[PDB]
């Protein structure tokens, strides 16, 4: 399979901006290339076929090129409908494969998250499993780190993490970890923690109870 | 355009026929192809079929698993998904390329298929009590963890309506035990904590569960 | 019985470009559309070379770098054509040209062949051949016929209007700075024929309707 | 690039004999990609194996392939008359696709020494510019044959041009002719024409010459 590589993964970017994107393949293809764009919940589209030719529709600030291994589409100034994620499809060799994509999101002024910790409800309790849910709300970039810590000992490899889109006014995201545990071994106890990363804090802030 | 059928939840060793209707263009111009998209593998090709004479191609990765045919007469192409395991869990679309020319221009709305041992069950929607403090000043926080439940979906809404604002309703995930769990938040005033009524209108219609459920701080240890 | 049929022989001055033809006829063809066809040429004194191919499905070629913009592959879904365009000619694509098909819409191994089409790439103009003795010494006896200079090929040389078969070897033609072709016929002879029985040579050089004979006997001595 | 090399240049054999083509990989190839064609004079190729071992429909059994790897194998068991022409690789597994420079099976016969005749220019060809000094080596075996044009003496080189003939169909022969052109101001200007010819049937080189004046 010829494999195919997008650069960059992600990229933040504002209206009216130049963006390029780029693919690179494993071997030469000949120009057989398509550009998509998805949006979440909803189909791709295809924006640009061969190489360098557009769909019927698609408006004229979206233009790809290149030859051989390397391709680059161009947005030369984005419109809001135009945040969503991008791929190369390449139909050169038997079988056509896909790259992996490049979210195209917006950027806004930092802003840190607001956090808040959520010990089990009493009715949980009562039945097998003990689940403690921490929440991240409305931070900027994407990046952030969530350790849980009881009685102040890290712990790995049962805590589920779950991201909002970006908020349609504020651009910023929202985020869930939830830790699970059956009642025995919930009860050691009480200092839990939520200790959290990111780049607007000047330092880890932390929510126990 | 191109509308397929609608979504499906089968058990495990189980077979789904896919369905998807050309219509506005020539059915017999276009090779029609079959993409799949699950987070693990992201997009990949499943085959195609020429409407005409029916000729086929597949991707070894897919061979025999899937199988592609064509009804020139209802201008419709159908995917057949056999022996199947929880990992074809996936959107499977449909797409078609001119062999001019374009391209993959037009894709199907997509056919969810999911495959779990799980049987149907409802939800256990469990308070996310707002704790006494503090935070930074305001606001405060509060949700309901909609937890074990299959499949999705599970709506939330808050206060029917009345709250729109400040909510965040995650996605899902899926737990080991193959079952899933949901948290919706709102960010309300540090003031009134204790003059609103919140309640949770979690509706799950994969079996009849709607389920209220209010939120409040508890005042214990 | 898949055919495929290639368009005829081609001569082309330098700097021109040659468009050459592959119509796949057939039984068992299939839909032209599904599959890979494939173009390859042997310049005389090389291995076979690949120049690209024009895919099934997608009707898109793929090409040798070396070839890249030198070279177009196209296709007519309509007429089951598939069309190799190479333009600057130099005399060194002087080769033989040929179309290629398998049973996949991706290039494979070779299943089925056209007939191949000559393309010869020469500055020169049809020339008819000028025929000179080669006389036997004297001094088994050997004669024969130069034919020289002339364009293009073939010539087709005989012996006393085909009653002399045996003992003959007509060579291949060589290209000579001339860009014109040169060529012998000889014939090996009994000694004590060398004055009882005639020998001329019958040079037919069709691309200039130039038939031409040639007596040829001892000098003087 | 996969280069495919092919061993040997020509291989000699007798009807009847096992026939073993080898091609080299420049770097291993999944068996999945290789192919070997046949090529008779006068025909476009035709597919015997692909993937490296399976025999094309409506090919003789007689054929077959294997190799993994670097190294492929083409085996006739037995050669019949058809058998003799060139065989190539191909491989399809990467982009170009490539082919090796094939490999000629020839017929094996006993050694036959050429026969050797000098023919000079006509006087016809030489009240035009050019003098042709033909030289003739008729019906020998093996095809390796050295042909040196001396001019009074001189060792030529660079004017001389020949062609060989295909094997031949009845007694398995070759004939080769060596043409060396002057211009007729040359060619008057030298008495000794000289045709030297080495070949393995030959026990000492045979020289054919003839001198500029018999007339």
């Amino acid at each position: 399979d010829i494999q195919l590589t997008q650069s960059p993964s992600s990229l933040s970017a504002s209206v009216g901006d130049r963006v390029t994107i780029t693919c690179r393949a494993s071997q030469g293809i000949s120009s057989n290339i398509v550009w998509l764009q998805q949006k979440p919940g909803k189909a791709p589209k295809g924006l640009i076929y061969h190489g360098t030719n557009l769909e019927s529709g698609v408006p004229s600030r979206f233009s790809g090129s290149g030859s051989g291994t390397d391709y680059t589409l161009t947005i030369s100034s984005l419109e809001p409908e135009d945040f969503a994620t991008y791929y190369c499809v390449q139909y050169s060799q038997f079988p056509p494969t896909f790259g992996q994509g490049t979210k195209l999101e917006i950027k806004r002024t930092v802003a840190a998250p607001s956090v808040f910790i959520f010990p089990p409800s009493d009715e949980q309790l009562k039945s097998g499993t003990a689940s403690v849910v921490c929440l991240l709300n409305n931070f900027y970039p994407r990046e952030a780190k969530v350790q849980w810590k009881v009685d102040n000992a890290l712990q790995s490899g049962n805590s589920q993490e779950s991201v909002t889109e970006q908020d349609s006014k504020d651009s910023t995201y929202s985020l869930s970890s939830t830790l699970t545990l059956s009642k025995a071994d919930y009860e050691k106890h009480k200092v839990y923690a939520c200790e959290v990363t990111h780049q607007g804090l000047s330092s880890p802030v932390t929510k126990s109870f | 355009q191109l509308v397929q059928s609608g979504a499906e939840v089968v058990k495990p060793g189980a077979s789904v026929k896919v369905s998807c209707k050309a219509s506005g263009y020539t059915f017999t111009s276009y090779w029609m192809h079959w993409v799949k998209q699950a987070p693990g593998q992201g997009l990949e090709w499943i085959g195609a079929v020429s409407p005409g004479n029916s000729d086929t191609s597949y991707n070894e990765k897919f061979k025999g698993k899937a199988t592609l045919t064509v009804d020139k007469s209802a201008s419709t192409a159908y995917m057949e998904l056999s022996s199947l395991r929880s990992e074809d869990t996936a959107v499977y679309y449909c797409t078609r390329s001119r062999y001019g020319n374009n391209a993959l221009d037009y894709w199907g709305q997509g056919t969810l298929v999911t495959v779990s041992s799980a049987s149907t069950k409802g939800p256990s929607v469990f308070p996310l009590a707002p704790s006494s403090k503090s935070t930074s000043g305001g606001t405060a926080a509060l949700g309901c963890l909609v937890k074990d439940y299959f499949p999705e979906p599970v709506t939330v809404s808050w206060n029917s309506g009345a709250l729109t604002s400040g909510v965040h309703t995650f996605p899902a995930v899926l737990q080991s035990s193959g079952l899933y769990s949901l948290s919706s938040v709102v960010t309300v005033p540090s003031s009134s904590l204790g003059t609103q009524t919140y309640i949770c209108n979690v509706n799950h219609k994969p079996s009849n569960t709607k389920v209220d459920k209010r939120v409040e701080p508890k005042s214990c240890d």
